């Protein structure tokens, strides 16, 4: 009932301001023909009422996936997005959000032999949006399990703290794959939300209402 | 709590001319804003103990099931590989350059406030 | 000293925001000092226009961006034009800017 | 390895609970705080030329 | 100035984290199925069986196994091969 | 100055910024230093009256 | 101590000015500090690998060895590639040892 | 005797005299939701209007909005209550949202009740204390009610009229049925010529009648084109309907 | 003069007694205001997409157990054990 007090200019407030303004920047509003004044202001407010909140949705999916992907790089923790139902469940849910948005631009009726081939390539982006997040979080972590099993075979067989130039070259290769996994954790949360603005932004187009009567000169 | 300019105006009006210039530092301090003083510490809040015991209850539970995972020595040596980058990030990230880089992501902190330019609001 | 309370409340309040904004000012002190600016900012978040200044920047509306900022601080002049209207009503006249042709 | 989960609907619903909490937390807790301090700065930077000129025309001190 | 006001309130969780943790726990306990490695039996079997025979060896792996596949319990020796 | 007000903010008492200085990123300008020093003289309102 | 206040002051002086890149000299051998941290990193892994193995050494490895054996074992339960075989051999070895 | 005991319980415990005895605690909650269920009951709204009069001076803004639109639907005009309501609005005008003030004015426009201090504190609140795009979220049948209430009472406030005329567009009039759009366009042009204020968005309320003139009569279109010529020289130009092409 | 009844609840100075409580947004106050003004008018496409996935993955969980029940019955009506006898 009593909300907490926020310092202005906090670092999480500055990061999320720049993050939100980035994903809002991906589907910008289109400039009308008329100058924007008090005549055109309800047409601009109604143009914003009919646009999807892709600025909010894409930073929902940025912040929920970069938090899940970076959990896999914390010790004692696995990424939730290395699960098949989690990662592909976010990809189908973006694709269904784009489709529900594109189906409502009409009256919820679904759109010769061409259109089964536009549909297939369109229905596969349900699969590809989530599987790309799942495979990247699985295939990077699986290779790290294999190469740290093979790196453990050397000090198990040889001495502890002995014949160290053999294990050093594979402990730096293991260390450089965890570092690549930090890059893939941030990139795949970016590629998921860049592509969510592209897919949802395809149906983010309505008619500008505008002035139907004008006193010229 | 009425406003402090009307407290300045009232408290300057009811002083004599002889003690005007002596009173001006106690009228200045009566209308200064409150900056609350550094209280007693009483550290680690009731929710900061849930956060630290709950993270220790999570780390012990995840290390418990990692140790019987059929690749337990491979799992437990991955926490060494993952915590090595948490150590190598405290020693390589420029934390003052990162603080001022996030500070420029927000337009509220990328510039100074801009209104009210002091020649428009004089009272002569 | 007739309207010195309003002109010096504007001066002292902005000088305290500017000294502390983006450094250590709490959000509670902003909403204390400027309650109707926070009220109008919260209207945009409630009514799904939280990116309205980004929308006017997308469509290049630089004069509607200046009107958006000016109409959100337009209550700063309300203690003056409620005072000057109660002067002119007490002196039998009409307030000037209230009228269309005046 | 582990590829399919024990329940796909339980993992899909964990994703929908986590992402709808982040949607609620952003819209309700974060973005009101973002916009309270973004738009104090933005309204002051957009009005500053017309605020000061309106105030110059109003105060009679000159 | 104002720095000592923000040190007074300490750590605090995000403002609705109790609904996230109650929502993730309610998905992990209201599964509507037995608890991953167990099977529902009748009460006549549950009251008749020792707790050493109710356990399976697969569900109790050894905490730091010297051989991969070591289990802590052995369960019912009455096998149906 | 601005960097001198940042140094006493809660951000620079945090652990990763505790040995840092805000002047190391963008130093205060020559006018910003001379106007913080001029504003120190005028925090005495008697000195501000006799100057004016 | 105050359990909150002492360790923060203790860890801070360990974190900030306690540097074994200078308290142990060590600029004589390494060029930068940017590659002292890239060897303390790999050094943390090799020490952490060698501690986790040695803290329980007589174990049959889950990971594939490449046909190599640790010490004078070579035919025992520690080197057995079949895991149901080595469980029977470990249970014989355990009552003797 | 099961039917006898229930019928005896029904004639002495569940009546409307005890329905108004539990409704004495919070009045504007129970006043608002009952009247939305069709409970007009003018003798019961007398009982409401006295148990709330020691409370109107300390009500929240959503309570005052709940009182007035309940006492509008119940059509019961309690004049010494309704001056306590306008003394809540005039004392707390900064806290009232213009979504709430457009429902309070439409009650005060039904029962022709106005102060001059109330007409300024509603116009000061819509213009200065509220967001300038909040007329755009209003719906033009409520804004036209506010325009006549300032023209009935002869209150010329040119700052309020520039604010309310923002909310008239093709968007806000298009959400109206053509019966309700007709009762609004004639009601908004009659107020815009009473003050002689012809904003640039009067061409959306004039143009709402000139695309579909077949629901308007001859003297109503004589009332429309009186305003159209009065606005063309004021805006310094010539009216032209746009057809989209 | 202009005398503080005109500045009331419009312009306040920085506080001198104590720092007040933060003013809540209407969404932080009640979930019902968030749900009816923003969650359902603006984000129902996203809630519809989360609903589609949970129902679709309940189809695929229903297909997977009807395929488990199919292969189970064709081992007990074939005189075989339906799994690999545990392993241990
Ligand atoms: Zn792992």
């Amino acid at each position: 009932s009593s909300v907490r007090d926020v310092k202005t200019g906090s670092l999480p407030t500055n990061f999320l301001t720049g993050v939100y303004r980035f994903w809002r920047s991906q589907n910008p509003a289109e400039k009308p023909h008329d100058p924007v004044n008090d005549r055109l202001l309800p047409a601009v407010v109604d143009a914003s009422d009919k646009r999807a909140s892709i600025g909010t949705w894409a930073t929902t999916f940025f912040c929920t996936i970069i938090s899940c992907n970076l959990l896999g790089l914390m010790p004692f923790n696995e990424a939730p997005t290395s699960g098949l139902g989690f990662a592909t469940g976010l990809g189908v849910s973006v694709w269904a959000t784009a489709t529900i948005l594109g189906l409502s631009k009409t009256g919820f009726k679904f759109p010769f032999i061409f259109v089964p081939l536009e549909t297939i390539s369109y229905t596969f982006r349900a699969v590809s949006l989530g599987v790309r997040l799942w495979v990247n979080m699985l295939a990077g972590h699986t290779l790290l399990h294999i190469l740290t099993g093979m790196a453990l075979a050397l000090p198990f067989s040889l001495g502890f703290f002995s014949m160290v130039p053999a294990t050093f070259g594979v402990c730096c290769l293991l260390s450089a794959l965890v570092g690549l996994e930090y890059l893939v954790a941030v990139l795949q949360s970016g590629v998921f939300s860049i592509l969510s603005t592209v897919y949802v932004g395809e149906f983010n187009h309505d008619k500008f209402i505008g002035p139907a009567a004008k006193i010229v000169k | 709590e009425g406003n402090s300019v009307a407290g300045i105006i009232k408290s300057v009006n009811e002083t004599s001319g002889a003690n005007l210039l002596s009173s001006l530092k106690t009228i200045k301090a009566q209308a200064a804003p409150i900056y609350p003083a550094a209280a007693s510490s009483t550290g680690y809040s009731t929710q900061a103990k849930i956060a630290l015991f709950g993270a220790l209850s999570w780390i012990l539970y995840r290390a418990d099931g990692q140790s019987k995972a059929h690749e337990w020595i491979v799992d437990l040596n991955l926490n060494v590989l993952q915590a090595a980058w948490l150590i190598s990030f405290s020693s390589l990230i420029p934390f003052r350059a990162v603080y001022f880089a996030f500070r420029g992501m927000a337009p509220a902190t990328a510039s100074t406030l801009n209104g009210l330019k002091t020649f428009s609001s004089i009272s002569l | 000293e007739e309207e010195e309370l309003w002109l010096l409340t504007l001066t002292q309040q902005f000088k305290h925001i500017q000294k502390h904004f983006g450094i250590d000012l709490p959000h509670s002190v902003v909403a204390h000092m400027d309650p109707l600016l926070i009220k109008k900012i919260d209207w945009e978040t409630t009514n799904a226009l939280e990116d309205f200044d980004i929308t006017l920047d997308d469509m290049g509306a630089e004069d509607a961006k200046e009107q958006w900022g000016a109409e959100n601080l337009s209550h700063h002049f309300l203690p003056l034009i409620r005072y000057r209207r109660d002067l002119a009503r007490k002196n039998g006249d009409r307030y000037g800017p209230d009228l269309v042709n005046g | 390895m582990k590829l399919l989960p024990e329940s796909l609907q339980q993992e899909a619903a964990t994703a929908a609970v986590v992402a709808s909490w982040v949607l609620w937390h952003l819209d309700t807790q974060l973005l009101p705080t973002i916009m309270r301090e973004h738009k104090l700065h933005a309204c002051w930077a957009a009005a500053a030329k017309r605020y000061n000129e309106k105030l110059f025309k109003l105060n009679p001190s000159y | 100035s104002y720095s000592a006001y923000f040190a007074k309130a300490g750590f605090q969780f995000p403002a609705g984290l109790s609904a996230l943790v109650a929502g993730i726990v309610a998905l992990n306990v209201c599964t509507g199925r037995p608890t991953k490695g167990t099977k529902e039996i009748s009460n006549a079997e549950y009251n008749a069986t020792p707790i050493g025979y109710l356990q399976s060896p697969d569900q109790h792996p050894t905490a730091f196994p010297k051989v991969p596949g070591m289990k802590d319990v052995h369960g019912s020796p009455h096998h149906h091969h | 100055t601005f960097a001198q007000r940042l140094n006493s903010s809660p951000a620079f008492s945090s652990f990763l910024l505790k040995r840092e200085k805000a002047e190391s990123e963008v130093p205060p300008s020559e006018l910003e230093l001379e106007a913080a020093q001029k504003a120190a003289e005028l925090e005495d309102p008697e000195v501000a009256l006799r100057t004016l | 101590m105050a359990v909150t206040s002492f360790l923060g002051k203790a860890f801070e002086k360990y974190f900030y000015d306690f540097s074994a890149y200078e308290q142990f000299g060590l600029n004589r051998f390494l060029s930068s500090k940017g590659q002292y941290v890239a060897l303390r990193h790999v050094g943390f892994v090799m020490v952490g690998v060698n501690v986790l193995l040695a803290a329980n050494f007589p174990f049959n490895p889950p990971f594939p060895t490449i046909g190599m054996c640790p010490a004078g074992w070579e035919g025992t339960w520690v080197c057995q590639a079949d895991k149901a075989k080595a469980l029977e051999m470990y249970k014989e070895w355990k009552k003797s040892n | 005797p099961s039917q006898n005991l229930v019928s005896t319980f029904a004639n002495k415990v569940i009546v409307e005299e005890n329905l108004v005895n539990v409704a004495e605690i919070d009045v504007p909650f129970w006043s608002y939701w009952l009247s939305s269920a069709g409970f007009t009951s003018k003798d019961a709204f007398v009982k409401f209007a006295e148990a709330v009069k020691p409370k109107v001076a300390a009500l929240s803004t959503s309570d005052i909005t709940n009182l007035t639109v309940a006492f509008k639907r119940a059509n019961y005009y309690d004049k010494d209550l309704f001056t306590g309501i306008e003394a809540n609005v005039s004392a707390n005008f900064t806290k009232f949202e213009t979504e709430q003030l457009l429902q309070i004015v439409a009650t005060f426009d039904a029962f022709n009740h106005s102060s001059v201090a109330f007409l300024d504190d509603v116009a000061d609140s819509i213009t200065y204390c509220n967001h300038y795009l909040a007329p755009v979220r209003a719906g033009a049948d409520e804004l036209a009610t506010l325009l006549t209430y300032y023209a009935k009472n002869g209150h010329e406030r040119a700052d309020l009229l520039a604010t309310v005329a923002r909310g008239f567009s093709e968007v806000s009039l298009g959400k109206l049925s053509a019966a309700q759009r007709k009762d609004t366009v004639l009601s908004a042009l009659k107020a815009f010529q009473t003050f002689g204020f012809y904003p640039e968005s009067i061409e959306a309320v004039i143009g709402a009648a000139l695309v579909s003139p077949a629901e308007y009569s001859a003297e109503e279109l004589k009332e429309v084109e009186a305003v159209k010529v009065a606005a063309e020289n004021a805006l310094g130009g010539e009216f032209v309907l746009i057809q989209e092409g | 003069v202009l005398g503080e009844v005109y500045l009331k609840d419009i312009l306040r100075t920085p506080p001198t007694g104590a720092i007040p409580a933060n003013v809540p947004h209407p969404f932080q106050t009640s979930f019902y205001t968030y749900a009816t003004k923003k969650l359902i008018p603006r984000h129902w496409y996203l809630l519809g997409g989360f609903t589609f996935t949970i129902t679709l993955y309940g189809i695929l969980d229903g297909l997977r157990d009807s395929g488990k029940k199919k292969a189970y019955d064709e081992a007990i009506h074939a005189g075989k054990t339906p799994y690999t006898a545990g392993g241990h």
